[PDB]
């Protein structure tokens, strides 16, 4: 019986954490997959940005009742 | 009302004021309640405009349906009972039924219950919540079950606020229901269905898990 | 490399895709219309070279949406090659066909019975072009594997022996058509069972050989046995359809999606056999003028369910007409019946 | 030793089990400031459009009843 408590436990948490690293694993997909879509943003956004100051900057320089009631 | 021939069509009153109503999502369907006794669950034809439908009687003592879904599937109507304990009842609308197919009655820990929505993924799932708890339900019709779970949210979920909450609905594709807080965040659940092992005992019906929590605004 | 749709140069490239080559403008014209009007891009996704599945489960996943996705096109390629060959659009097929066989090729293998249907068709495209030896060279490799072949179903052997009696057909000993025509009708019968459509495929071409051979009696009794098949599934379809709708009404209401069932492939089928049923029954014995009412009603039917609506109205006009001389109320109220029921539909 | 072993054993499962928690209410957090930090780049997006339409510009019914 003891030796059956050994595998018991032996079993259990090896398919435990085994499973815990494994959901580990799929949330980390996820976050992969986030951040390589947030910095697609950050860089094509702020290229725009930039180049929308520059183009604001050019067309900036290239540029230049109450009667009824009473 | 039709604004631009500027004409008002009518719905003939209820014996109290008007508790609650949905319309199908076709809206060749509507339904409403009425609070205090005596209410009546009656149903009604858009394009008929002097449709009649009605359900008798539902309850004698509730103080009639204090928020109420139809199926987008459009078989089933079902209701939330005004009462110091709530009831949950299910309602085969499309046929004359005048009597509830299932029942079920909560705590009142839950309160005041006072949202609830249908399914569009579904015909066996609907969400309520109160201000103060959310709930889960599923209806087993073969079992003749009606099963709900309504588990506990506190800050060690998150070690955050997360405070009172108004209205939850079922997700666009994914196993999830969502719950819209006034504390500016979103809380987002997922629905366990029984493992094949517990199949061979009491299949302890679909639990519900609060994955996620974000702030929005 | 080269042109993938016949191995001539990959003189041009595929503008639409890249991943596609063309013998220059007449195959890339065929090609074009022939897989791009059908798909076009999605062989793009097909062609790219994976990136590394990192682990197990990843690689597991990747090739198996890989090649279901795959396969899911080389069916409906298959089917493209199919609807090509019945509409007679043997330039399409040609490379329908040749892709589907190359795609079979390289999930399945040469090897695969797999194969067997897309040689076939290429065998079938090439008798539409005349290219008797040529066909006879993919019936070889297919009865090459299905002589060898460990599975070979009743519905795939009643394919070869079919395409074996078509290119006895375009060959010289009508004997040989009916041995093989039989076989297939024998194969089809034991898989399909005795009053499917592709059993009465089986019996038209059949009754074509009785026809040139001028034997008006059996040609006039094939042509019947298949005109009441296509009849009796089509009146499984019209009748299910009215019946249901018919049926019952809750205050729910419903109403029922009309709707043939059939591939569009064996749609087109249908209007071939029926059509030229229709015409060697009437060149045969105009005697017996109800069997052509018997084959409008069909095809009035069919049409119905496709929506057909203008051949619909004119062939069960055709019908009704023909049924008021010839034949009882029966026949003419039903024909009004489908009238109205196409006029209001 | 094969009791004493076994019960040190399901000691250190149950603090494996609480390493576990502790990393996947972790990772939790980070999805969290990630979606955060989405929301945030796709509202930065929405100004940048408007402008450029001035350059080519440069080139009481109430009371009335
Ligand atoms: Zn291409
Ligand atoms: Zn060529």
């Amino acid at each position: 019986h003891l030796e059956r408590n050994l595998a018991t436990l032996k079993k259990k948490v090896i398919k435990e954490g085994e499973l815990h690293r494994t959901d580990y694993v799929r949330i980390m997909q996820e976050n992969v997959s986030l951040i390589k879509e947030i910095n697609e943003l950050r860089r094509e956004l702020k290229l725009t940005r930039s180049q929308i100051y520059d183009l604001e900057s050019a067309l900036k320089v290239s540029k230049k009742q109450e009667e009824t009631g009473r | 009302y039709d604004v631009v021939r500027n004409t008002q069509y009518h719905l003939q009153g209820h014996p109290n004021i008007i508790s609650c109503l949905c319309v199908s999502e076709d809206r060749r369907w509507i339904a409403t309640a009425d609070e205090g006794p005596d209410c009546l669950i009656i149903i009604w034809d858009s394009f008929t405009g002097i449709p009649v439908h009605t359900i008798f009687d539902s309850c004698p003592e509730g103080n009639g349906m204090r928020s109420i879904a139809i199926t987008r599937d459009s078989k089933f109507l079902a209701t939330i009972s005004d009462s110091a304990t709530q009831k949950v009842c299910i309602w085969k609308w499309t046929l004359a039924v005048e009597t509830p197919a299932c029942t079920l009655e909560l705590p009142k820990e839950y309160g005041f219950q006072d949202n609830l929505v249908f399914n569009p993924a579904n015909n066996k799932e609907l969400v309520s919540n109160s201000k103060t708890q959310a709930i889960y339900y599923c209806w087993f019709e073969d079992k003749g079950i009606l099963a709900h779970s309504a588990p506990v949210l506190t800050e060690k979920t998150f070690n955050k606020l997360v405070g009172k909450f108004s209205q939850s609905v079922f997700h666009l594709k994914l196993p999830q229901v969502l719950s819209a807080t006034k504390e500016g965040k979103l809380v987002v659940w997922d629905i366990h269905y029984p493992s094949s092992t517990s199949s061979s005992a009491i299949s302890a019906f679909p639990f519900i898990k609060p994955r996620k929590l974000v702030h929005l605004q | 490399l080269s042109c993938e749709v016949c191995e001539a140069p990959a003189e041009r490239m595929c503008t639409a895709c890249t991943v596609t080559y063309y013998c220059g403008p007449v195959h890339q014209k065929a090609d074009w219309d022939s897989i791009h009007a059908k798909i076009c891009q999605l062989l793009i996704p097909l062609r790219t070279t994976m990136p590394f599945y990192n682990s197990e489960e990843e690689r597991q996943h990747g090739l198996q949406q890989l090649q279901r996705r795959q396969k899911h096109l080389i069916e409906f390629c298959y089917t493209v090659a199919q609807k090509y060959l019945f509409e007679g659009r043997h330039e399409d097929a040609v490379p329908a066909a040749l892709h589907s066989l190359r795609f079979r090729m390289n999930v399945h293998g040469l090897s695969s019975v797999e194969l067997v249907p897309a040689y076939l068709l290429l065998a079938e495209a090439s008798l539409g072009l005349g290219r008797i030896v040529q066909a006879e060279e993919y019936l070889s490799q297919a009865q090459w594997t299905v002589l060898k072949s460990t599975d070979c179903s009743n519905a795939t052997h009643s394919l070869l022996h079919r395409n074996l009696g078509l290119l006895y057909i375009a060959k010289k000993n009508l004997d040989e058509a009916r041995y093989h025509l039989a076989n297939d009708i024998y194969f089809a019968s034991c898989a399909y069972g005795t009053e499917d459509i592709r059993t009465s495929g089986g019996y038209f071409h059949l009754a074509n050989i009785f026809y040139g051979l001028k034997k008006m009696e059996l040609a006039d009794t094939l042509y019947t046995k298949v005109s009441e098949i296509w009849y009796t599934y089509l009146n499984s379809h019209y009748q299910a359809l009215l019946e249901a709708r018919s049926q019952q009404t809750d205050l729910l209401g419903k109403q029922f999606v009309n709707d043939t069932g059939l591939d569009e492939a064996q749609e087109a089928e249908a209007i071939r056999i029926l059509t030229s049923t229709l015409i060697i029954q009437e060149s045969t014995s105009t005697k017996a003028p109800q069997k052509s009412i018997l084959i409008l009603k069909t095809l009035s039917i069919l049409y119905y369910l496709m929506l057909e609506c203008s051949k619909a109205k004119e062939y069960a006009m055709k019908a009704l007409s023909l049924a008021e001389t010839y034949v009882s109320e029966e026949e003419q109220r039903f024909i009004q019946e489908l009238l109205s029921v196409i006029s209001a539909e």
